[PDB]
């Protein structure tokens, strides 16, 4: 019933500007603050600023204070977050939140949050190759040179959810991401079973089926 | 204008353990402060709020004081829910966070399987190669991982990631890749893993040779 939908993932180019979303719905508009908080991959949660819709008056952090315009639209209950000349340092999860502030001051609701990424990078799906298995092996996939973020990875559609570290994708010099899935399985399965991950990208469409052999 | 310190950045309790964690303003805030706790993928949940002030719906079980520079949020007894990374925000002026204490999961040292991966043929075809490092089912987190091609060191040239405490066994999981051209990967035979970590007596190394 209370809901804070916010604008879906976007892709900016590096001093490129951004504008986010915040539709509020379930609660009346005016009566409360909408703060925006972002989180950086690796990096706590940061405070950017407030605005009352009420007036439209901001409070900025002075970290933002140049780069960053909020506004708000009360015909359509929606708040505005703009970040312009967006370097890499900017990729992060942008939240919105609802909050009161005087007689008591908390933030009490928050939307779904949007991921920013910045990045010159053309969309690119992955090239999936093998971790071949060299009483128990592992093996896995290694999944090379995507963009952007992110990729899921299955073993045997899914069969085999047992020992399977997926890791965090990793930013490289090129710009793609990259990780490793592995599984652990018996020794004694590498003559009679055969694995296959499953790698999917859905922000290209590309699905990748790579069978890993010993 | 005025700055939080949180103490400690890392923490490791066991269920039903008694956990303090402590937030530090450079001047005075008052009652102006909030603790929250997020998990990974989720937006921050308020659980105090005004320092000592418990938010409708928390569990007792979460509890804030202090006034001033000084304060304290305690949880009495954590519960397997409660793992999370923790945050204390000056509601002042600047709503500033502060930098956030992990409260993971204690559990009996484990050393890690060692694993090395030599780059796939049709990888080779792209004019590249990886070798990849798997350290697994390991604690506690800090680990040392080392690539010697030639039995020379290899520094800054390596990437590596670390899962999140495992579900079920509370141990991580790291892998390191080493990524070379093709052209480089072939001028050397020797490539070698070398792990250090309180669960091993002596390090340990994985390796390889290319021709072989």
């Amino acid at each position: 019933e209370f809901q804070l939908v916010e604008s879906g993932a976007e892709v900016k180019k590096p001093g490129a500007s951004v504008k986010v979303s915040c539709k509020a719905s379930g609660y009346s508009f005016t009566s409360y603050y909408v703060h925006w908080v972002r989180e950086a991959p690796g990096e706590g949660l940061e405070w950017m600023g407030m605005i009352n819709p009420s007036d439209g008056s901001t409070y900025y952090a002075q970290r933002f204070q140049p780069r960053v315009t909020m506004t708000r639209d009360t015909s359509t209950t929606t708040v505005f977050m703009e970040m312009s000349g967006l370097r890499s340092e900017d990729t992060a999860v942008y939240y919105c939140a609802r909050g009161v502030v005087g007689a008591t001051n908390e933030i009490d609701f928050w939307g779904q949050g949007t991921t920013v990424t910045v990045s010159s990078a053309s969309f690119k799906g992955p090239s999936v190759f093998p971790l071949a298995p060299s009483g128990t092996a592992a093996l896995g996939c290694l999944v090379k040179d995507y963009f952007p973020e992110p990729v899921t990875v299955s073993w045997n559609s899914g069969a085999l959810t047992s020992g399977v570290h997926t890791f965090p994708a990793v930013l490289q010099s090129s710009g793609l991401y990259s990780l490793s899935s592995v599984v652990t399985v018996p020794s004694s399965s590498l003559g009679t079973q055969t694995y296959i991950c499953n790698v999917n990208h859905k922000p290209s469409n590309t699905k990748v089926d790579k069978k890993v052999e010993p | 204008d005025i700055r939080l310190t949180q103490s400690p950045s890392s923490l490791s309790a066991s269920v039903g353990d008694r956990v303090t964690i402590t937030c530090r303003a450079s001047q005075s805030i008052s009652n102006y402060l909030n603790w929250y706790q997020k998990k990974p993928g989720q937006a921050p949940k308020l659980l105090i709020y005004a320092a000592t002030s418990l938010q409708s719906g928390v569990p007792s079980r979460f509890s804030g004081s202090g006034s001033g520079t000084d304060f304290t949020l305690t949880i009495s007894s954590v519960q397997p829910e409660d793992f999370a990374t923790y945050y204390c925000q000056k509601t002042l002026r600047t709503w500033t966070f502060g930098q956030g204490t992990k409260v993971e999961i204690k559990r009996t040292a484990a050393a890690p399987s060692v694993f090395i991966f030599p780059p796939s043929d049709e990888q080779l075809k792209s004019g590249t190669a990886s070798v990849v490092c798997l350290l697994n089912n390991f604690y506690p987190r800090e680990a040392k991982v080392q690539w010697k091609v030639d039995n020379a060191l290899q520094s800054g040239n390596s990437q590596e990631s670390v899962t999140e405490q495992d579900s079920k066994d509370s141990t991580y999981s790291l892998s390191s890749t080493l990524t070379l051209s093709k052209a480089d990967y072939e001028k050397h035979k020797v490539y070698a893993c070398e792990v250090t970590h309180q669960g091993l007596s002596s390090p340990v190394t994985k390796s390889f040779n290319r021709g072989e």
